[PDB]
RNA sequence: AAAGACCAGGC
């Protein structure tokens, strides 16, 4: 242990295990091993030093970072069948000074206990106040999640590229995000979400959203979807061309339209698309012509973003098209807060007819009340209540897991001082009549995402369209 | 010369090793770009664990 | 020398380095680059 | 993406005010410090500079497609 | 997927601080996909000489 | 009919059965120089 | 091969004969729509224009037939085909064709889908009849399909991504069979359990609770705009409860109106004690539970899910037995409007208030806690010393694993019950726990005192380790805190150590659901 | 069964195909509903 | 059954905000007026746009949905405006649209904002409220926007670019004394700015003769609309409604009669 | 692409009457009227104004579904009083009332302004 | 899962309907006539 | 563009 301490001869990643009672002795060196750092306890307290976070404040232009850390023996890298040997405590600060007598042979500490979430599940804030099943399903929908994925989206041409409009950072934040690089590339919008019973349209799982919001950009994206084409020579006098056919060269022809395109066939950027229209002009010569042409997905109705034409592996012409269309929120699209709060959007009212507070605030996203109970998620409650504090305060809040410094009664409390009722209930006049609802709705920002579940791409219908060739029965898909 | 072995990319042996933000913005390539995967035939591959 | 009540910032600051000098994806760069 | 205007909840001009709050935040003032400066009362106003993230920089890193 | 052992499904003691125990697929992939905790590593494997 | 270079961004007017190479580049990925053709967009 | 071709499921028989792929069928996602009827079903304007309904003109339907083939295939109440008496097709969507637009008695024109219409609406699975029923098409605005919330509980739907099918039939035969058989409303009660699938459910069922109760009075304009939302309204106001000093009407009253006829029913409140049947006040109820309806009038009593739910003698189960069909389905859809248009002035929500108990309550919960905690010490040191006598029939491990699990037990019971006696009347954990709508009493026990013990295969956490839950136990540790016992609440926040045990526990709950697959379609399948 | 002291009326077992070897086909019936009313009426649910 | 008589006491007034109270008539006049407030104030804003060039970061769509939301000083001339769908002319024209030019390239090395003050209107009355500056886009050096664009006159019914209002607070009977909500814990909740108890008690006592009047306003602009102005168009608009399903009623009763 | 365009709210195309008068035979003196293209707006300031009426019996308005654009005001007045009659006196009231109101409070903006 | 341990829901339901030869618990529950009925020693 | 394989995902 001291040698890979001091790493003089065996290496950080080797582990060595002690059978005391079966009496072996194993040192791995293979490599598969799982394994995670873990602070060194001697006797009762940390090997972690005052001097050791002083140097890591200073790590900017000090040259000192975590490898001299492990260097100094201060952290371990511990494996599973290396922590079955090892007593571990959550903090410090809590299970290594001296109470009554459970344990006092402490050889390792643990960091931080929410390191032990993953990348998807350490976005969740406050995810010890909620269900397991309802984290689980937070972490699943977390990679659905719309947002700008990467920052050179501009210039990658994949197919099923989601651009959010505007993407905040969450006004509760954890203190894993930071490493996660969330807040350089968030995915959701945090919005005024009342839990209340308004119309009966977010009965269920649904949601009410703002109207008023939506025309303002609220929950705005945009798909982009490319397309690629390739020239090819396959047979003697058979080649593929790129080229604008006209009504009678080729053999095969369809109804759409092929004005559009260039001299080459290929449609520049800014011109508008919808279904049917022809996207690339490619022509087979028969052994006159065989129009082979790429048409839109039906009822797109996108904008050519993008043209980019170049040569392939062996040389011929190779083109890839990105179609953008901005989707407004529908009243089917699919949205989810950070806790697992899955739903569609119900109906959309305007900011006329949508509840309001003393102030004017309308809630841009209302939930029904009716998911919590059952569901079981305190933890968008408290996120809900973090965030009204903080919009305030004009911090930005902290929901890390097992903190032991942010309760619910301190939240509350700070509320308090802001002029609203401390438990995050606010009074509300109805949208319509302007009548004080008689219930006193919990109004607050919380974070939500919009998931890539949207209703123009999943809407369909059938009537005697195409069947199989084998079956002689409709297509699938 | 046996062959060619797809590269990892931000891996050693990567193009784009090293390169600071400004580097990799001057190249179109994302400096939050984690790297890790592999390019075939244009696609991103991940290998799982 | 120790660190008590001051831990919440000392666990996240040794975090903090830790993901700034190896990352998210350290596990494949390591493994190819073996 | 870039600062968006008219605040979602209520629609104040926001759109104009995210220069001014980087620079109250550069020089002195803390964020709701200077959210209250820049006149932005009621939360749904100031959840809207506050946590905004300005991603048109990095946007414009990338040389253009035109010279 | 396909098979109804549950036992290989479920999660294990040993997942602590190595493998997410919220983050995992539903359908027949229930805790046979496993994503890795923010302070895992793998070891990258040695020489024993 | 104009492509645009994706290094130096010069106009370089090619052609049908001719191949994409950049002048004073060599660069073989082109674009396609956003038409002239007037499209309406709603403010909404 | 051909026997591969043949033989399994996506082969020629099970694949294409038992199941096949059919035409005039569409799909989407659905979002809920408590303004529609219960048989309606809202369907958006490009399905109803791409599936056709084929009409057979007559001297009656010449002139509408004739202007629906005039408006053609752009305009959406038009024609897509015009079938003549040979069966050639004749296509209205290229060009206007206008020495075809000729009609005559005898052709088959293929209409679009229309208000009214009569379209077949499945959620898949399949599980019984009520999965798959009748409803009468309504036509609006975007592209979800929107069904009425007391039909989402035969479909075992909810509105977060859920996709359900459309089947329209093409013949006036299927579509009348349809109508006289699978009609929503002809499939209120079921066969299978002689109780009703439908009820009143989630925001309406709330309401329904809070707008009964004696504190509802209701002044002249309120009563005036909810009454309009009585279908079967015979627009005559009833005399108010109160007539001076001010008229009020009240909840019972104006919930009077929507009973239809004259039903007699006679139901219990969820909150109605045991004590009240035998001793004094039994008709008088001063908490106003029980439920009695007299001549089709609410006398009194607070309605729950034992009054409007989906069980046996419920009061809608008596007005499908006693009046039918197509009144039950006004008396639903009365009820959901009404009671909806109420809501929107008492108004409900949850929130940190609702989770939060008085201090006192959490003095008390905790000296429970760690009462339980000092007896499971105990019980662990007695079968340490050897005095713990194993039970017949079980082994020490087991009945020192029985007695630590009823000590844990007993702790969450009793915390649960201090939880709940300490919960105001405005408490609305509480008001959708009485209404029966969602939640259940374990529900706010974990959200205010005690998540509770964690078990994985019906056991406490096991010692994945060398006799150790985590690294951070001692080995041969039994205690609460080791084996996976939750101290905290929801509300509280759990410990790392609960947070992962209650992981496990989650895990294992998703493995179940997830299996909840396969096999029982497998039963099915065979059974039938 | 034939053992002393124990009823040979009432008492059954929860297996099927042994009733059907022992005790004939209708007892297989019996048994089989009430084995079948058992596993459902078990979680407090109603089938006709 | 005739009207009461309103008065309107105004507290605050200034460029940005207006706070009145409107006192002696129903609930639903105060609400409607609220209503009408945003949804069926006449305003002027960007509706048709055309990008000639566009080099910038933002697709076309999201400039175009950036420029309608900007607003525009419509304090006298949105009156005398007609809707594009009442007017005569074909596409527009200067009696029923307000023509902006917007022509920015970025050549200095340093990024350029470009801002409501880079729009260009044909008319000097409407100015895109610049008497800091509305932030369209970034342009890096060698980037480009050139763009025409033409403002309709709506009003918040069809889109919210034409809200001609900030949050608009509404409030009536501040101390609870009509009981139209009921506080479980009447002592944790704060007192509204206009309450008018002392600190010691919670709410006014229950008044069961009562009804909601006094109705509290407080109207913010977004600066294309003078806030009072914004009342008094409020108050026209509803009346002309009003007037016209009057009209409407008439021909009917003739009608049936 | 099932969305509708924006002006469906308030724009009648051809063929709508902005108001219909059905009466109603459930009851004596009862009418039904119909506004198309309009909100709670003009409803719920109809139902208060004819609710101050001591010879209106019956009034209210609602909305039959949100997604579209239609009003249904049921009008109940007393023997020799034409519910028609009484929403024209509702009218004209909230005409005088409106064009009351924007007078004071032209005078009270006037006042404020330098007074 | 909820000794006498006995098959219950689906896998119970699947042995009933497939008329498994081998149950996983097959039990047997036995009444007493005389005397074993009510004392403990005699059953 | 047919028929397969694999993967990811929704309920
Ligand atoms: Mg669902
Ligand atoms: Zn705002
Ligand atoms: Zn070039
Ligand atoms: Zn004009």
């Amino acid at each position: 242990r001291k040698l890979r301490r001091q790493m003089d001869i065996i290496v950080s990643e080797v582990s060595m295990i002690r059978d005391i009672r079966e009496r072996e002795i194993r040192i791995y060196t293979d490599a598969g091993r799982i394994c995670r750092p873990l602070l060194i306890v001697e006797k009762q307290k940390l090997l972690l030093k005052k001097r050791h976070i002083d140097q890591l404040k200073e790590r900017e232009y000090n040259n000192y970072s975590w490898q001299d850390l492990v260097a100094s023996g201060v952290v371990e890298y511990i494996d599973t069948l290396e922590e079955e040997t090892v007593m571990l405590a959550m903090t410090p600060d809590d299970l290594q000074e001296k109470e009554v007598a459970y344990c006092s042979t402490y050889t390792h500490c643990e960091i931080h206990p929410s390191m032990i979430l993953g990348v998807c599940a350490s976005i969740i804030p406050f995810p010890d106040h909620n269900q397991s099943p309802r984290n689980t399903y937070q972490s699943a929908m977390g990679k659905q999640a719309m947002g700008v994925y990467i920052t050179n989206f501009h210039v990658r041409m994949d197919t099923l590229a989601h651009v959010l409009y505007y993407p905040q950072k969450p006004l509760v934040t954890t203190r894993s995000m930071e490493y996660l690089r969330f807040r350089e590339l968030p995915a959701g919008i945090n919005s005024i979400v009342a839990i209340a019973s308004y119309t009966g349209y977010n009965q269920e799982d649904s949601v009410i959203m703002n109207r008023s919001a939506v025309d303002r950009g609220f929950f705005r994206s945009v798909f982009y979807r490319s397309y690629k084409e390739q020239e090819s020579k396959k047979g003697f006098d058979q080649e593929e061309v790129f080229e604008k056919p006209t009504r009678e060269t080729c053999q095969g022809m369809r109804h759409a339209i092929y004005d559009k395109l260039d001299d080459d066939g290929l449609i520049a950027p800014g011109v508008r698309v919808s279904g049917d229209d022809v996207i690339i002009g490619k022509t087979v010569t028969l052994p006159t012509k065989r129009d082979c042409s790429t048409f839109l997905r039906t009822s797109e109705t996108g904008i050519v973003d993008q043209v980019m034409v170049t040569l392939n592996q062996e040389g011929y012409k190779f083109c890839k098209i990105r179609v953008r269309s901005v989707r407004i929120p529908q009243i089917g699209d699919k949205f989810a807060s950070r806790h697992g709060q899955k739903g569609t959007c119900g109906i959309q009212y305007r900011q006329e007819d949508m509840p309001f507070t003393c102030e004017g605030i309308t809630p841009d996203i209302i939930i029904n009340p009716h998911a919590i109970p059952s569901r079981m998620t305190i933890g968008h409650l408290i996120e809900c209540l973090q965030g009204k504090v903080s919009a305030n305060k004009g911090e930005i809040g902290d929901a890390t897991p097992f903190n032991d410094a942010v309760n619910v009664q301190k939240i509350s409390n700070l509320l308090s001082d802001y002029g609203y009722h401390l438990r995050g209930n606010e009074v509300l006049y109805n949208g319509f009549t302007g009548r004080k609802i008689t219930s006193q709705i919990f109004i607050g920002p919380t974070y939500y995402q919009r998931l890539k579940h949207m209703v123009d791409d999943k809407i369909h219908s059938r009537a005697r369209g195409p069947i199989q060739i084998l079956n002689r029965q409709p297509m699938e898909g | 010369f046996i062959g060619k072995i797809p590269i990892m990319l931000r891996s050693t042996y990567c193009l784009l090793n090293g390169l600071t933000d400004r580097d990799l913005c001057e190249l179109n390539e994302c400096p939050l770009d984690p790297g890790g995967y592999f390019i075939i035939n244009g696609s991103e591959k991940v290998l799982i664990a | 020398e120790i660190t008590p009540d001051l831990w919440q910032e000392a666990c996240w600051i040794v975090i903090s380095s830790y993901f700034d000098e190896k990352g998210l994806v350290r596990q494949q760069l390591d493994s190819f680059d073996e | 993406m870039i600062i968006p205007v008219r605040c979602f909840t209520c629609g104040k001009i926001v759109g104009n005010k995210w220069e001014a709050y980087l620079g109250l935040l550069q020089a002195e003032y803390t964020e709701g410090d200077a959210l209250d400066a820049l006149g932005l009362k009621r939360y749904c106003c100031r959840r809207m500079l506050l946590a905004h993230v300005d991603l048109i920089e990095k946007l414009l890193n990338y040389a253009p497609l035109e010279k | 997927r396909d098979g109804k052992l549950a036992k290989p499904r479920q999660l294990h003691n040993t997942l602590w601080g190595m493998v997410c125990p919220a983050e995992t697929p539903e359908g027949h992939a229930v805790g046979l996909v496993k994503n890795l905790a923010l302070m895992a590593y793998i070891s990258v494997g040695s020489q024993p000489s | 009919m104009i492509y645009i270079c994706g290094e130096c961004h010069t106009e370089n007017e090619i052609k049908s059965r001719d191949p994409i190479r950049c002048r004073e580049c060599g660069y073989r990925i082109m674009y396609k120089k956003r038409t002239k053709r007037l499209v309406v967009f709603d403010a909404r | 091969s051909l026997k591969q071709r043949l033989k399994g499921k996506e082969g020629r028989v099970r694949g294409n004969l038992m199941g096949k792929r059919v035409d005039f069928s569409a799909r989407t996602v659905i979002t809920p729509d408590p303004n529609l009827s219960i048989d309606q079903v809202g369907v958006p304007r490009s399905i109803a224009a791409n599936m056709t309904f084929a009409e057979i003109v007559t001297p009656f339907n010449i002139d509408r037939l004739q202007e629906l083939v005039r408006r053609g295939n752009s305009q959406y109440p038009g024609a897509k085909y015009i079938i003549r008496d040979n069966g050639d097709r004749i296509d209205l969507r290229f060009h206007p064709k206008p020495s075809d637009l000729h009609l005559q008695t005898g052709y088959k024109v293929e209409r679009h889908m229309c208000d009214g219409d009569i379209v077949i609406f499945n959620r898949q699975p399949t599980l019984h009849k009520m999965s798959m029923m009748g409803h009468r098409v309504r036509i609006l605005p975007w592209s979800t399909f929107r069904l009425n919330l007391s039909v989402t509980t035969p479909y075992n739907a909810d509105f977060d991504g859920d996709e359900m099918n459309l089947h329209l039939p093409q013949s006036l035969e299927t579509r009348a069979e349809i109508q006289e058989l699978a009609m929503v409303p002809r499939m209120i009660v079921t066969p299978q359990s002689n109780r009703p699938v439908m009820g009143i459910v989630q925001d309406t069922l709330t309401a329904v609770r809070k707008f009964t109760k004696r504190d509802v009075f209701l002044e002249r304009g309120e009563v005036m705009n909810l009454l309009m939302f009585l279908s079967t309204w015979d627009g005559k106001v009833p005399q108010p409860a109160i007539l001076k000093p001010r008229p009020l009407w009240t909840g019972k009253q104006i919930f009077s109106l929507i009973i239809p006829g004259h039903i007699n029913c006679i139901r219990t409140h969820s909150t109605h004690p045991d004590d009240e049947d035998s001793g004094p006040y039994k008709h008088i109820s001063p908490g106003d539970t029980k439920v009695v309806v007299e001549n089709g009038e609410l006398i009194m009593g607070i309605l729950c899910k034992k009054s409007l739910g989906t069980s046996a003698g419920s009061l809608v189960h008596i007005s499908y037995l006693e009046m039918g069909h197509d009144i039950t389905r006004l008396f639903y859809s009365n009820i959901q409007t009404v009671i909806n248009n109420w809501l929107l002035i008492e108004g409900h929500t949850i929130g940190i208030g609702d989770s939060i108990a008085d201090s006192k309550t959490y003095q008390d919960i905790q000296n429970t806690i760690k009462k339980a905690k000092q007896d499971v010490i105990e019980v662990i040191e007695k079968a340490h010393n050897n005095e713990l006598e194993p039970t017949p029939g079980n082994t020490l491990r087991q009945t020192f694993e029985n007695q630590v699990n009823r000590i844990l037990n007993d702790a969450r019971d009793k915390t649960g019950s201090s939880a709940q006696k300490s919960l105001s009347e405005y408490n609305n954990f509480k008001s959708m726990v009485v209404s029966g709508a969602k939640g259940s009493k374990i529900n706010i026990s974990q959200v205010i005192a005690v998540v509770g013990q964690q078990n994985v295969e019906g056991k406490r956490i096991p010692f994945g380790f060398k006799h150790r839950t985590l690294p951070h136990f001692i080995k041969d540790d039994y205690g609460p805190e080791s084996r996976g016992f939750v101290e905290n609440s929801y509300l509280a926040g759990l410990t790392p150590t609960e947070f992962f045990f209650h992981a496990m526990g989650g895990r294992e709950g998703l493995i179940d659901t997830a299996v909840k697959t396969a096999e029982t379609g497998y039963i099915q399948r065979r059974l039938i | 069964l034939s053992e002393k002291d124990v009823d040979p009326v009432r008492t059954t077992s929860n297996d099927i195909v042994e009733i059907f070897t022992v005790l004939g086909i209708e007892a297989v019936r019996k048994a089989l509903e009430r084995e079948l009313y058992h596993v459902i009426s078990f979680d407090g649910s109603y089938v006709n | 059954p005739y009207a009461n008589q309103p008065t309107v006491r105004i507290t605050e007034l200034t460029d940005e905000n207006v706070k009145f109270i409107i006192e002696n008539t129903d609930l639903a006049v105060a609400n409607s007026i609220r209503r009408v407030f945003i949804a069926e104030v006449p305003i002027i804003a960007i509706d048709w746009v055309q990008i000639d060039a566009n080099s910038s970061v933002l697709h076309d769509e999201f400039i175009a949905h950036r420029l309608g939301l900007i607003p525009l000083i419509s304090d006298d001339i949105v009156d005398k405006l007609q809707y594009s769908r009442d007017c005569t002319c074909e596409e527009f024209c200067p009696e029923c649209s307000v023509e902006f030019t917007l022509d920015v390239r970025c050549n200095e090395d340093q990024t350029r904002h470009v801002t409501s003050r880079d729009l260009i209107s044909n008319s000097p009355r409407v100015i895109p409220v610049t008497s800091d500056d509305i932030l369209i886009v970034k342009l890096r050096k060698g980037q480009e926007l050139r763009l025409r664009a033409y403002a309709k006159k709506g009003f918040g019914k069809e889109h919210a670019k034409w809200n001609p209002t900030a949050g608009v607070a509404f409030e009536y009977d501040p101390d609870n004394a009509l009981r139209h909500t009921v506080y479980p814990k009447p002592e944790e909740w704060p007192k509204s700015e206009y309450s008018e108890l002392d600190e010691d008690e919670s709410q006014a006592p229950y008044d069961p003769n009562g009804k909601p009047e006094r109705f509290y306003y407080n109207v913010e602009s977004c600066g294309s609309l003078r806030p009072e102005t914004i009342v008094l168009s409020a108050l026209s608009g509803l009346k002309k409604k009003l007037s016209d399903l009057q009209t409407q009623l008439s021909h009917e009763i003739q009608s049936d009669v | 692409m099932n969305a509708p365009p924006a002006f469906e709210s308030f724009l009648l195309f051809e063929g709508e009457k902005k108001i219909t008068i059905n009466k109603d035979t459930k009851v004596p003196n009862a009418c039904l009227f119909t506004i198309n293209k309009e909100d709670h707006t003009l409803g719920n300031i109809i139902k208060s104004q004819l609710l101050k009426d001591p010879q209106v019996l019956f009034a209210g308005y609602k909305v039959p579904h949100p997604l579209e654009h239609k009003i249904i005001i049921r009008v109940q007045t007393t023997p020799d009083y034409s519910p028609q009659e009484a929403f024209t006196n509702a009218i004209t009231d909230l005409i005088s009332e409106l064009s009351l109101l924007e007078e004071r409070f032209r005078v009270a903006i006037k006042d404020k302004q330098e007074g | 899962f909820h000794a006498k341990n006995v098959t219950l829901g689906v896998p119970r339901l699947k042995e009933l309907i497939n008329i498994s030869k081998k149950p996983k618990t097959p039990s047997l529950t036995v009444f007493l006539l005389g005397q074993s009925a009510r004392d403990a020693e005699r059953a």
